RNA sequence: UUAAGUGAAUAAGGGCGCACGGUGGAUGCCUUGGCACUAGGAGCCGAUGAAGGACGGGACUAACACCGAUAUGCUUUGGGG
RNA sequence: UAGUGAACCAGUACCGUGAGGGAAAGGUGAAAAGCACCCCGGAAGGGGAGUGAAAUAGAUCCUGAAACCGUGUGCCUACAA
RNA sequence: GUAUGAGUAGCGAAAGACAGGUGAGAAUCCUGUCCACCGUAUGACUAAGGUUUCCUGGGGAAGGCUCGUCCGCCCAGGGU
């Protein structure tokens, strides 16, 4: 159909309380202590389970 | 199963990716393609343990014919053809290994599409 | 004696609603953790506020401050830049406009 | 689905040219009417 | 300790007041252009080729202006330093 | 947004095969003295240091209202038509 | 001039995958390999019509319905 009215400034914001970006698990490494993702290959470290994996 | 595309296109996809790793042993792709390549590669190394004619004449499905891989000469130009590599190298590598010939590692999302990406290796 | 160096980036070619999403996640935190926070979000507005914070850190080093490990992101803005305006040929003869928007982004880095 | 403005080079100048606005007393009205505004292209 | 009764405080978000910013060019001031007239001049140009134009000329040259193979100009008479 | 349609390279750009129809667009400072040099970044863009009486006069450049978009905070708000 | 609709509808019929380049940055540029589509045509030559889009070397503010180191786009030479 066609919207009947202008929605006010209040119901702009009362929708958008579920329009967020959130960040999931951030572990710290072993070889550098740097904040990186759980279960993921540590990119700057190049290690995972203490192994030169991304090498080659 | 995991539907990805139409019917015959999945056969094309998995013959593409699983005739790779026979040649290179590393592959960088997405997540779900790696799981289908898990299953199909490990089903096509157990034929590399047998060495019969049925080992060859069931490898006529998931092997691209004219595909080379050379680290080889004596005084010649002599060419392994990526199925010979199964029946001469990868068989005797995992002659004593049971199932589970692969690794899947979780690196990064792709820049273009935020598709998370994945490394496959063997040992 | 002054703290809290500034850094801006004007008329960045990104939409101003979407870049307010990321700056939800930075206000009030330490500097050394928020960069790691920024490096994992997969957005176009990720790889810009990185450059804004790194220029703010370089300002605080080479002009006034010390103590990079003791810096707090205290303020961060998103404002609207000027908008380009173009059209698109829509069916049955007529046409409907298309906005293209730009934003201004500032981040202030106090010590504590 | 043929649409109209299908050009030639002959027909533009043997309808809308110069000589076929000099060979009347109405083409001269056209030319001396455009020269009042002083437009660049007097005719095609 | 039991039982009956009384009940504050916090906000995922929002409203009002204040304070500071960003887009956007109203308004204040201004004039390089117009409008309406006054007094005087002048009221035609053209086969000796008109009005209006096309193409070319500069050290570099896209455009405007000026000029015309003697082409960003030539001769002479007066002014001026 | 007045005054010629036109103070700006205008009967131009643009539209119709054609006769024809026809816009928008003025303002740094007294003087360009229009930011040497350093710093982050591929650049754009900014922060110092300078020019200037004034840079929130930095070339979209005098003053800079309203709708509209944000940041921070004094008070209120989850039995309410 | 700016909102609401709303970060919604849409992104204009098709088959791609890997390795190695270059690069601040890569699904989208280059190279290789195999796979796939048309094949009285999605192949070759020409008449109008368009009017420099053609070739060589550089560039990424805008155009490209995303990206873009690339282009029928921009800069500079040069070919009929
Ligand atoms: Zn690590």
């Amino acid at each position: 159909a066609v919207p009947a009215r202008r929605t006010s400034k209040a119901k702009k914001a009362k929708r958008r309380t579920h329009y967020k970006l959130t960040i999931k698990g951030l572990n710290a490494c072993s070889n550098c202590g740097e904040m990186k993702k759980s279960h993921h290959v540590c990119p700057a470290c190049g290690h995972y389970d203490g192994k030169d994996v991304m090498s080659k | 199963r995991k539907l990805g595309r139409t019917s015959s296109q999945r056969k094309a996809m998995l013959r593409d990716i699983t005739t790779d790793l026979i040649i290179n042993e590393r592959i960088v792709t997405t997540e779900a393609r790696a799981k289908e390549v898990r299953s199909t590669v490990e089903k096509m190394i157990t034929l590399g343990k047998r060495g019969d004619l049925h080992a060859r004449r069931q490898a006529a499905t998931f092997v691209r014919n004219e595909v080379a891989s050379v680290r080889e000469e004596d005084e010649s130009i002599v060419v392994e053809s990526a199925l010979q590599k199964l029946f001469n190298d990868l068989g005797p590598r995992f002659a004593e290994r049971q199932g589970g010939y692969t690794r899947i590692l979780k690196t990064e999302p792709r820049r273009g599409d935020a598709a998370p990406m994945v490394v496959i290796e063997f040992v | 004696q002054i703290t809290s160096a500034k850094a801006t980036a004007k008329t960045v070619r990104t939409s101003p609603r979407k870049a307010r999403l990321v700056i939800d996640l930075i206000r009030g935190k330490s500097v050394a953790d928020a960069i790691s926070i920024l490096k994992f979000t997969p957005n176009k507005s990720a790889g810009i506020i990185e450059k804004v914070l790194m220029s703010a850190v370089a300002n605080a080093e080479n002009n006034f401050d010390l103590d990079v490990e003791s810096l707090v992101v205290s303020e961060a803005f998103v404002n609207e830049g000027p908008t380009m305006k173009r059209f698109r040929p829509r069916a049955k003869g007529s046409a409907s406009p298309i906005n293209k928007r730009t934003s201004h982004i500032t981040v202030v880095v106090t010590e504590k | 689905m043929k649409r109209t403005y299908q050009p030639n080079k002959r027909k533009r100048q043997k309808v809308h040219g110069f000589r076929k606005r000099m060979s009347t007393k109405n083409g001269r009205r056209v030319l001396a009417s455009r020269r009042r505004k002083g437009r660049k292209v007097i005719s095609a």
